[PDB]
């Protein structure tokens, strides 16, 4: 197993002088176009507002309200600083991303589709679960053309597991064929699943 | 962007009643990679298989949470004690497979948008708690700086059962609940 890295370590605030109080702070690398481009990102958060962040496409901290401005000014006055937070996004984020690449951008989890009478029936359901990565495209066909006035989708939901599931409901009261398309990056074919 | 590896930690704590807690975890898009006991120094990954393919030396995420407990006390300090509003949680429930009678499956309860980042889920069947086999994942975060957390309860579809599930935030005057029974 290799190790992955910190993405990065808190900076430290300067001090210039019921409760309920929160700090956090968020390391993002971006992975643009595969592997062609990283833009890094630092964020620090206090309470409900961002205070302070690094895009590594402008090389300094910019501050996002005044409590965030001492900081920004703190840290850039830091040469050697901005040098190496300005190396992580081609070093540790890419890193990171020879590691996680395989299981993670190349994850490929089948979806489970099942088609549905609903009420007599005035309605077809097709659920799909259980799949990764999130992006997938469900549609009906009724006797051959695809349907788009009478079909209500939810969202595709995150299970939060790494897997996620959609529900295509059709309005239809029972023409002769109803079929369930789903494409998913998953499957080499299609899957269609017509309802008995 | 196309894909989004995030390191998110966070410091925080209350007063009247006192308490703290903190959270240290990787992120990749949506969904989480692993995160730190803090106490215990272990790293938890999501999935068992992470856990075969990678690993991560636990203690520096100790020794950045270390930072942020001295940067919340210096920002504590600098906004004089600046506070804001809390937002209390919405709730979904919904099973993770498809409902087949004496077929095992999965409710998953999830808790959005909701700040500060403490809550807990209380599962119930037909009225009555039931534990056992229930998964709590940690908070993850949001563009909008609000928090989201998912539940998970094993069981197998019955009919007539209601199953409930009740989550209680941080300050609020009372749980929110939502119920569901397998169709």
């Amino acid at each position: 197993i290799e190790s992955l890295s910190l993405n990065g370590v808190p900076n430290i605030f300067l001090s210039t002088k019921s409760a309920f109080f929160f700090c956090g702070a968020i390391f993002e690398c971006h992975y643009l176009n595969g592997t062609e481009r990283v833009r890094y990102l630092q964020r620090y958060i206090y309470n409900r507002q961002q205070l302070v962040h690094f895009d590594s496409d402008v090389g300094k901290f910019v501050a996002d309200t005044p409590l965030g401005e001492p900081q920004a000014e703190y840290w850039n006055s830091n040469a050697e600083l901005l040098e190496n937070i300005m190396n992580i996004a081609d070093g540790s984020c890419r890193h990171n991303y020879g590691i996680l690449e395989s299981f993670t951008v190349q994850r490929s989890v089948e979806p489970k589709v099942r088609v549905s009478a609903l009420q007599e029936t005035d309605r077809l359901a097709c659920y799909v679960t259980g799949f990764y990565p999130p992006e997938i495209e469900v549609k009906w066909f009724l006797n051959g053309r695809e349907e788009t006035e009478r079909v209500v989708s939810t969202d595709v939901m995150q299970n939060g597991d790494w897997t996620y599931q959609v529900l295509v409901v059709l309005e239809t009261v029972p023409g002769d064929s109803y079929v369930c398309r789903v494409e998913h990056a998953s499957l080499r074919q299609p899957i269609s699943q017509a309802w008995e | 962007a196309r894909h989004v590896l995030l390191q998110a930690e966070f410091y925080q704590r209350s007063e009247g009643p006192d308490k703290a807690w903190a959270q240290f975890g990787f992120h990749f898009d949506a969904d989480e990679l692993f995160h730190v006991e803090l106490d215990a120094a272990q790293t938890v990954w999501r999935l068992p298989e992470f856990g075969r393919f990678a690993s991560f030396e636990a203690q520096g995420a100790l020794q950045n949470m270390a930072v942020g407990k001295q940067n919340l006390e210096v920002m504590i300090s600098n906004s004089n004690r600046s506070q804001q509003d809390f937002v209390t949680p919405e709730l979904a429930l919904f099973p993770a497979e498809a409902v087949s009678l004496e077929e095992p499956n999965v409710l998953i309860c999830y808790a959005d948008k909701f700040w500060p980042p403490v809550a807990t889920m209380e599962w119930r069947r037909n009225g009555a708690v039931v534990s056992e086999g229930v998964y709590d994942s940690v908070y993850y975060g949001r563009p909008d700086l609000l928090f989201r957390k998912f539940s998970y309860l094993p069981f197998v579809p019955q009919r007539g059962d209601v199953y409930s599930c009740a989550v209680r935030h941080w300050g609020a005057e009372g749980p929110v609940q939502r119920m569901w029974e397998p169709e």
